[PDB]
RNA sequence: GAGCUAGCCCUGGCCAGGGUGAAGCUGGGGUGAGACCCAGUGGAGGCCCGAACCGGUGGGGGAUGCAAACCCCUCGGAUGA
RNA sequence: GAAUGCCGGCAUGAGUAACGAUAAAGAGGGUGAGAAUCCCUCUCGCCGUAAGCCCAAGGGUUCCUACGCAAUGGUCGUCAGCGUAGGGUUAGGCGGGACCUAAGGUGAAGCCGAAAGGCGUAGCCGAAGGGCAGCCGGUUAAUAUUCCGGCCCUUCCCGCAGGUGCGAUGGGGGGACGCUCUAGGCUAGGGGGACCGGAGCCAUGGACGAGCCCGGCCAGAAGCGCAGGGUGGGAGGUAGGCAAAUCCGCCUCCCAACAAGCUCUGCGUGGUGGGGAAGCCCGGGUGACAACCCCCCGAAGCCAGGGAGCCAAGAAAAGCCUCUAAGCACAACCUGCGGGAACCCGUACCGCAAACCGACACAGGUGGGCGGGUGCAAGAGCACUCAGGCGCGCGGGAGAACCCUCGCCAAGGAACUCUGCAAGUUGGCCCCGUAACUUCGGGAGAAGGGGUGCUCCCUGGGGUGAUGAGCCCCGGGGAGCCGCAGUGAACAGGCUCUGGCGACUGUUUACCAAAAACACAGCUCUCUGCGAACUCGUAAGAGGAGGUAUAGGGAGCGACGCUUGCCCGGUGCCGGAAGGUCAAGGGGAGGGGUGCAAGCCCCGAACCGAAGCCCCGGUGAACGGCGGCCGUAACUAUAACGGUCCUAAGGUAGCGAAAUUCCUUGUCGGGUAAGUUCCGACCUGCACGAAAAGCGUAACGACCGGAGCGCUGUCUCGGCGAGGGACCCGGUGAAAUUGAACUGGCCGUGAAGAUGCGGCCUACCCGUGGCAGGACGAAAAGACCCCGUGGAGCUUUACUGCAGCC
RNA sequence: CGAUGUCGGCUCGUCGCAUCCUGGGGCUGAAGAAGGUCCCAAGGGUUGGGCUGUUCGCCCAUUAAAGCGGCACGCGAGCUG
RNA sequence: UGGGAGAGGGUGGUGGAAUUCCCGGAGUAGCGGUGAAAUGCGCAGAUACCGGGAGGAACGCCGAUGGCGAAGGCAGCCACCUGGUCCACCCGUGACGCUGAGGCGCGAAAGCGUGGGGAGCAAACCGGAUUAGAUACCCGGGUAGUCCACGCCCUAAACG
RNA sequence: CCGAGGGUAGGGCCCGUGACUGGGGCGAAGUCGUAACAAGGUAGCUGUACCGGAAGGUGCGGCUGGAU
């Protein structure tokens, strides 16, 4: 549950902030934390090639078990629930019975003390990961992987969720988050319920300093800028867009599609997405 | 006010000194082209 | 050619002093239990005043200048984008 | 002989401006050919969170000493950062290397590119970050944590003794981390003493005093003490830490538990070794057997890897410890002791500046540390001062105009002006008090007032100590004293009402614009299922993101409140397996050339044949657009109402002479003696209008308007005074400009504005201080304007291409 | 066009006279006072404010009067902006 | 003490019918709609039929003139949690009662906030008719909303 | 010392008046439609919401003071 602020600054009017409530411990595990080497939208090349990126916190990445099919039958106790600066979601510390230690993002309803468990024979339980042919027709499920083996790579974010629609063949119908129905092949692993820290999408930034905080640096509209630098440049006042509104570069911005035509994955796009 | 001339040996050697130009091919002829030339010193001098 | 300037990256440093007094906590009151009220404690903030520091608002001087952008008075920010 | 020609020489302006901060000078003695300028002394003044000191960068001998003054020094010069010559920089411990990693750079493997080359894991390099052993004093003209003295310590090799499963690039631990606030105990630093040490001093009316003046420490190994940091012990199991493992990790048990113990630091003490003032006498020497004690204030520093809270969640790697593997256990490693060994480079000097960056000995720029005392509420503010450093490398005179900076002003008080521009006013602290409105925070330092010094007297609590005295910190009450005036100097808001615009803190045109512009949290649309979209790249490869639709890209709007209407005909975008058009290709009716001929060779109809376009739909917080004439109400007027034409649909709510209104100073109302502005209304809105958002909105603004109070040299209307210049003398001595010049007025003439021509008038020759009307004065081959089949940026349904995409 | 700075203000004036006032006149539909209109006359004078960048104009309060023009729409090597 | 009846309330589950849409098959020239029509939909394969899937809302028969609640109101079915009520016994307390200005709470629908959901329905709106007009009634579309969670609003022909 | 009152600055309440504006009442014979009273020709009324020259319309829920 969001927390507000009495109006003591005019910042303080409207910014909130997560109740940080559920977070059982608050300083990373040593040996599963590496450096995050900031780049600042910079390519090895040097160049900015995605815009306004900078400037934001110092941190440090936490390593997330993605695949958790490593470790079929080794139960592990969920030993705290900690912040992670890298995601929305928050993450959870696994302490393996195995005496092996791994972060996995943190599912809702998720309590400390409680036994998780990965594999085929795994309880239809929050936090179990099990293959998605395993699971039952209708169960939500998060950290879904794309492709056996290759790591869960769908429904990571804060309060998402995939859910399991039916079944055809070797493949599974989940329901993203997005709204589009997907087919996924069955070996591919999921974690039982939806991810945590639902309320994140109702937190209310506050104020320009909190964005640079975030490493977002401010925007700038096209329309304020000159022909030289993009197509709603230029005019005597203000203006409207006075064509197609278009990017910097020149493409459509208000429509056009933008997914390439013959991607192979379309054979397994049954529907596109909601809303 | 700060004016453009803020001397500092490192970046003297670094950018313009003997060991930055071979390593490229216009420095290579920069080099060549100062010894044609006949300038008694190729590159700038930084005392190190 | 980024030793000027612009942005970002890594690593260090700096910000006299005063003023205001958020949440929280504690106690008292309240109630079926609450909400909530009062006091104290607390020390929040692109909070207030003001040096260093960073600026350059208005005026005057300067105009073959002390200076190819300076000087005096005044003025903005000064825990933060 | 001319090219605003080129190179050089030399003139003119001219003995003119200037001689670089208005911090300031005077005299005596010395030296010397020569002295305002060098040296010495006394007096004066200036800086003192600096204008003093120490590091770093950069500079590169500028350092010290002798000897010089042609040039350099804005004058002078005997001086000097100048000339000449000699001398000067000393390290196992300081800094860097023989150590580690960060961004980044490079790069065995590998990948990519016509060539050049671009990438790239490890690895390597890379520092002001990690790591690691030196403190105090003396010494030289010039170096010192470097030399010397004292007391300490590190690493490497070898040896000795004790001990132990020893052994690593491998496993593990640790190293290892934010912001704000902050505890306890110290230390640096400071104040005081009636105590201790000291050469002296008694003045000019008084004082021989509990007098004045001066100074009363620094470093130090073990131990010890005080304060802190760090740290569970044992056992059993064990599949995880890419081999192993007794280590670590996980599970159980026992024990311990604010502890303690073990360990590591700070501080104190400490053998010991140092220092040691005023004054006096020519840097030294004396003082001096110097003394070296007590109380208080007290860090931002130290103990430290301390504590708490918060969200934005806060390097790496080595040193180091531990585990074991090959191996090896005559080894090896650990521990104590002994001897020996310990290399390279920097070290002078300047360093907020005359030695660095600005062409200059240039009022500018330059990162870190130290930065004393008193008082003013605090403080790095302000004034004066310590240490220490300076008087800014032309002076002497005079006492005009005028200019700059500054002080005051009778009466009036914004009448000044585009504008109170500028300058007054106000000004700190303490107490009383404080409105509309509001998002309940604010608005608020609202406004407005009272207090403020000194003496005496009584008294409350706190810190140190002890619970006392002493010192130190906050106060309370009473009675008095002096002045024009008590934050008596210095630093230190004028206020209010009302509107526009932008919510706000921010940002910007380096060097004419700081704003209403940009940004901003927030809202909406849209794209994107991850080898994401999109961006950069020929590519590989990167960014996106070690992210995954509560996420990321693009676009518009811009807190918040109440809202955001009608039009999909056109353009865009989205959907549409029909149809229509449609390229290469397929097909090959049927024609052609050649050959004697088998043949070879060419043209070619229907038909099949993508995307795109056509066509059918949808789509507005997509591009965009949201009517005309005529009539009508029982006074007039005006039309709720009607007719008709056109449209894809004819502007809704709200707002309106407005940052928009042309006619315009619209009209009415308010404020004024008077109001083209302002505010409030009206609405025939030239030419508002709903996310190029509409109407509002508390708070905020060096934004822009209008009004009022306070107060003033802004003004009536000017006067006087100060200093720095201007002026005079000595020294040094520019400049743009310049066809030559023996260079007057009027009325005319002239290429149409004449010193230069005509006629007249006026006028002895040459300067100095002033003023600017002319020399179509100077400066810059007009930026406006046009011309050139000149150029460049920008745009699009101009043309033609290309990337990219299909 | 190898540059003649361009509105208004301020300051400083100088000139013309088709005279706003003051002096002298004729005519009057001049009783007086007051004007009206033409003539002669350029010696001197010709105010302070509100509004607007304004010139101009309107308005307030006075006045003998509140003149109109030229001087590169006089005057930016005199100032403003 | 022991009994019973009930859509009383709250939470979590869960069942079938129907509508809509989507996929596959089959099939052809209309369907829909009205007073009559048109708009609309349909050869680009609709309607009507079968199989499949998704999703939301409401709960047929029971059902009543019934029942429960203080009122507003409450209807598939299951479990849990909880209120009120009536009855038999005549067991306990000893008038402990009645009402109730203020107060507090509850309070249909619509409406508001921030999320979610969205089949059907449907203000606004668009189109088709009717009509003198038709900013209506009727028809074809259609956005809020109706639904969920939390928080507001606190109204009524809140009536017996 | 207190003190009539005078002055300065700021508040509260009432009264009168104000360009303009909002609806209200009244007014023998105005304009527009016809919402209600009969099933008033779509039963009406209702709270609310949205919309429209105007009465009103429509939605959601409620009442019978609805008809046959
Ligand atoms: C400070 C010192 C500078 O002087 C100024 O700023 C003055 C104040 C300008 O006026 C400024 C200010 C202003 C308002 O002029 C008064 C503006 O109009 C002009 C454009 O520039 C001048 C004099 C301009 O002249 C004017 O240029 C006009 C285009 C035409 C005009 N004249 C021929 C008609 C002419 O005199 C012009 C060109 O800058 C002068 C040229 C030679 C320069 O570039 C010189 C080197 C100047 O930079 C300067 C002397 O250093
Ligand atoms: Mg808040
Ligand atoms: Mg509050
Ligand atoms: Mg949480
Ligand atoms: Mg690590
Ligand atoms: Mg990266
Ligand atoms: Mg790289
Ligand atoms: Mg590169
Ligand atoms: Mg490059
Ligand atoms: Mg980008
Ligand atoms: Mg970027
Ligand atoms: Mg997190
Ligand atoms: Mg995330
Ligand atoms: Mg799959
Ligand atoms: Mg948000
Ligand atoms: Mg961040
Ligand atoms: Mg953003
Ligand atoms: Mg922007
Ligand atoms: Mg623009
Ligand atoms: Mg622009
Ligand atoms: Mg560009
Ligand atoms: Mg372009
Ligand atoms: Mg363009
Ligand atoms: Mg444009
Ligand atoms: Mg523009
Ligand atoms: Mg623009
Ligand atoms: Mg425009
Ligand atoms: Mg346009
Ligand atoms: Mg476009
Ligand atoms: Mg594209
Ligand atoms: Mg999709
Ligand atoms: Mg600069
Ligand atoms: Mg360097
Ligand atoms: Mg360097
Ligand atoms: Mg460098
Ligand atoms: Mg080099
Ligand atoms: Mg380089
Ligand atoms: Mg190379
Ligand atoms: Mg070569
Ligand atoms: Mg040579
Ligand atoms: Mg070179
Ligand atoms: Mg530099
Ligand atoms: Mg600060
Ligand atoms: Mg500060
Ligand atoms: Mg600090
Ligand atoms: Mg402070
Ligand atoms: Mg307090
Ligand atoms: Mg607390
Ligand atoms: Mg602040
Ligand atoms: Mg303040
Ligand atoms: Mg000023
Ligand atoms: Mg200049
Ligand atoms: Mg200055
Ligand atoms: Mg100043
Ligand atoms: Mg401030
Ligand atoms: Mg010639
Ligand atoms: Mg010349
Ligand atoms: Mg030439
Ligand atoms: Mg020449
Ligand atoms: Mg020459
Ligand atoms: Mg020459
Ligand atoms: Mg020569
Ligand atoms: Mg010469
Ligand atoms: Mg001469
Ligand atoms: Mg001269
Ligand atoms: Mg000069
Ligand atoms: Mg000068
Ligand atoms: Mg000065
Ligand atoms: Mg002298
Ligand atoms: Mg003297
Ligand atoms: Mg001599
Ligand atoms: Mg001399
Ligand atoms: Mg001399
Ligand atoms: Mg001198
Ligand atoms: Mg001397
Ligand atoms: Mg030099
Ligand atoms: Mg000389
Ligand atoms: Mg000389
Ligand atoms: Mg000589
Ligand atoms: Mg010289
Ligand atoms: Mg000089
Ligand atoms: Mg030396
Ligand atoms: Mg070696
Ligand atoms: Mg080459
Ligand atoms: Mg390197
Ligand atoms: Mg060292
Ligand atoms: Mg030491
Ligand atoms: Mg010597
Ligand atoms: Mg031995
Ligand atoms: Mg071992
Ligand atoms: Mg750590
Ligand atoms: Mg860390
Ligand atoms: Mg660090
Ligand atoms: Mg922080
Ligand atoms: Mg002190
Ligand atoms: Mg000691
Ligand atoms: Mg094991
Ligand atoms: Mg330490
Ligand atoms: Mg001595
Ligand atoms: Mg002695
Ligand atoms: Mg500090
Ligand atoms: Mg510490
Ligand atoms: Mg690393
Ligand atoms: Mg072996
Ligand atoms: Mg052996
Ligand atoms: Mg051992
Ligand atoms: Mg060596
Ligand atoms: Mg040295
Ligand atoms: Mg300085
Ligand atoms: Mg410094
Ligand atoms: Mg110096
Ligand atoms: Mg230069
Ligand atoms: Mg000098
Ligand atoms: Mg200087
Ligand atoms: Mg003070
Ligand atoms: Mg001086
Ligand atoms: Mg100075
Ligand atoms: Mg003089
Ligand atoms: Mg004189
Ligand atoms: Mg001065
Ligand atoms: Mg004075
Ligand atoms: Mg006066
Ligand atoms: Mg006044
Ligand atoms: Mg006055
Ligand atoms: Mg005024
Ligand atoms: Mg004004
Ligand atoms: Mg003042
Ligand atoms: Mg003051
Ligand atoms: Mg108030
Ligand atoms: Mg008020
Ligand atoms: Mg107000
Ligand atoms: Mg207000
Ligand atoms: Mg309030
Ligand atoms: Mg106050
Ligand atoms: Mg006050
Ligand atoms: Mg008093
Ligand atoms: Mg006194
Ligand atoms: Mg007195
Ligand atoms: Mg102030
Ligand atoms: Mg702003
Ligand atoms: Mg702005
Ligand atoms: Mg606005
Ligand atoms: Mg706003
Ligand atoms: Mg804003
Ligand atoms: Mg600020
Ligand atoms: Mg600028
Ligand atoms: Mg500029
Ligand atoms: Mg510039
Ligand atoms: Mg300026
Ligand atoms: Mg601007
Ligand atoms: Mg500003
Ligand atoms: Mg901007
Ligand atoms: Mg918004
Ligand atoms: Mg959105
Ligand atoms: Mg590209
Ligand atoms: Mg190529
Ligand atoms: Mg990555
Ligand atoms: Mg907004
Ligand atoms: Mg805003
Ligand atoms: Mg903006
Ligand atoms: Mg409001
Ligand atoms: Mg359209
Ligand atoms: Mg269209
Ligand atoms: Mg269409
Ligand atoms: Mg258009
Ligand atoms: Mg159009
Ligand atoms: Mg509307
Ligand atoms: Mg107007
Ligand atoms: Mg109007
Ligand atoms: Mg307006
Ligand atoms: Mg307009
Ligand atoms: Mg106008
Ligand atoms: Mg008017
Ligand atoms: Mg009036
Ligand atoms: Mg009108
Ligand atoms: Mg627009
Ligand atoms: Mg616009
Ligand atoms: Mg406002
Ligand atoms: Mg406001
Ligand atoms: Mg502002
Ligand atoms: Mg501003
Ligand atoms: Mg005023
Ligand atoms: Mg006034
Ligand atoms: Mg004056
Ligand atoms: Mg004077
Ligand atoms: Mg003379
Ligand atoms: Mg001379
Ligand atoms: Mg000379
Ligand atoms: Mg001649
Ligand atoms: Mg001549
Ligand atoms: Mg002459
Ligand atoms: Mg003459
Ligand atoms: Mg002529
Ligand atoms: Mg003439
Ligand atoms: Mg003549
Ligand atoms: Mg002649
Ligand atoms: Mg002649
Ligand atoms: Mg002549
Ligand atoms: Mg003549
Ligand atoms: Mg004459
Ligand atoms: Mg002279
Ligand atoms: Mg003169
Ligand atoms: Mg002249
Ligand atoms: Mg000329
Ligand atoms: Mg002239
Ligand atoms: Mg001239
Ligand atoms: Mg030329
Ligand atoms: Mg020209
Ligand atoms: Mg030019
Ligand atoms: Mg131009
Ligand atoms: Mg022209
Ligand atoms: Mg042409
Ligand atoms: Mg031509
Ligand atoms: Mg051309
Ligand atoms: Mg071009
Ligand atoms: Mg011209
Ligand atoms: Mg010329
Ligand atoms: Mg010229
Ligand atoms: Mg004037
Ligand atoms: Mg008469
Ligand atoms: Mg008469
Ligand atoms: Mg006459
Ligand atoms: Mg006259
Ligand atoms: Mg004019
Ligand atoms: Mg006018
Ligand atoms: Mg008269
Ligand atoms: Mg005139
Ligand atoms: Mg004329
Ligand atoms: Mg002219
Ligand atoms: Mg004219
Ligand atoms: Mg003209
Ligand atoms: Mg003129
Ligand atoms: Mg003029
Ligand atoms: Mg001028
Ligand atoms: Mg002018
Ligand atoms: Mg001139
Ligand atoms: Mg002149
Ligand atoms: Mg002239
Ligand atoms: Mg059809
Ligand atoms: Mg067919
Ligand atoms: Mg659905
Ligand atoms: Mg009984
Ligand atoms: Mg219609
Ligand atoms: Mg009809
Ligand atoms: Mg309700
Ligand atoms: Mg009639
Ligand atoms: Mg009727
Ligand atoms: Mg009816
Ligand atoms: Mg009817
Ligand atoms: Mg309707």
């Amino acid at each position: 549950a969001v927390k507000k602020f009495k109006p003591y600054t005019p910042s303080r009017r409207f910014m909130t902030v997560a109740d940080f409530s559920e977070i059982t411990k608050t300083e990373p595990e040593k040996s599963l934390v590496k450096p995050l080497k900031k780049t600042g939208g910079r390519n090895n090349q040097g160049r900015i090639t995605v815009r306004f990126r900078g400037g934001g916190h110092k941190r440090l990445y936490r390593i997330i078990d993605f695949k958790r099919w490593d470790k079929v039958g080794i139960p592990a106790k969920v030993a705290a629930i900690e912040y992670d600066p890298n995601r929305s979601a928050r993450i959870a510390l696994l302490h393996y019975v195995d005496g092996e230690k791994r972060y996995i993002i943190a599912p809702d309803g998720l309590q400390v003390g409680q036994q998780v468990v990965a594999g085929p024979d795994a309880p239809i339980q929050v936090g179990n990961a099990l293959p998605l042919r395993f699971i039952p027709v209708g169960t939500v499920v998060h950290a879904v992987e794309l492709e056996p083996k290759k790591g869960a790579k769908l429904a990571r974010a804060a309060g998402t969720s995939a859910q399991i629609q039916g079944r055809e063949g070797d493949y599974v119908i989940l329901r993203l988050p997005s709204g589009e129905l997907r087919k996924v092949h069955g070996e591919c692993y999921a974690t039982v319920g939806a991810v945590g820290n639902a309320d994140h999408k109702n937190i209310v930034l506050g104020k320009a300093g909190r964005s640079r905080w975030l490493g977002r640096r401010p925007h700038v509209r096209g329309a304020a800028m000159n022909p030289v630098d993009h197509p709603h440049g230029g005019g005597e006042g203000r203006a409207p867009r006075g064509r197609p509104p278009a990017s910097p570069w020149g493409w459509q911005t208000k429509g056009l599609k933008t997914r390439k035509r013959r991607k192979p994955s379309s054979r397994f796009i049954i529907a596109r997405r909601k809303k | 006010m700060k004016r453009t001339w803020q001397p500092n040996r490192r970046k003297r050697a670094k950018t313009h000194g003997f060991r930055a130009r071979m390593r490229t091919p216009g420095g290579r002829k920069v080099l060549k082209r100062r010894r044609q030339k006949g300038r008694w010193r190729l590159t700038p001098a930084v005392r190190k």
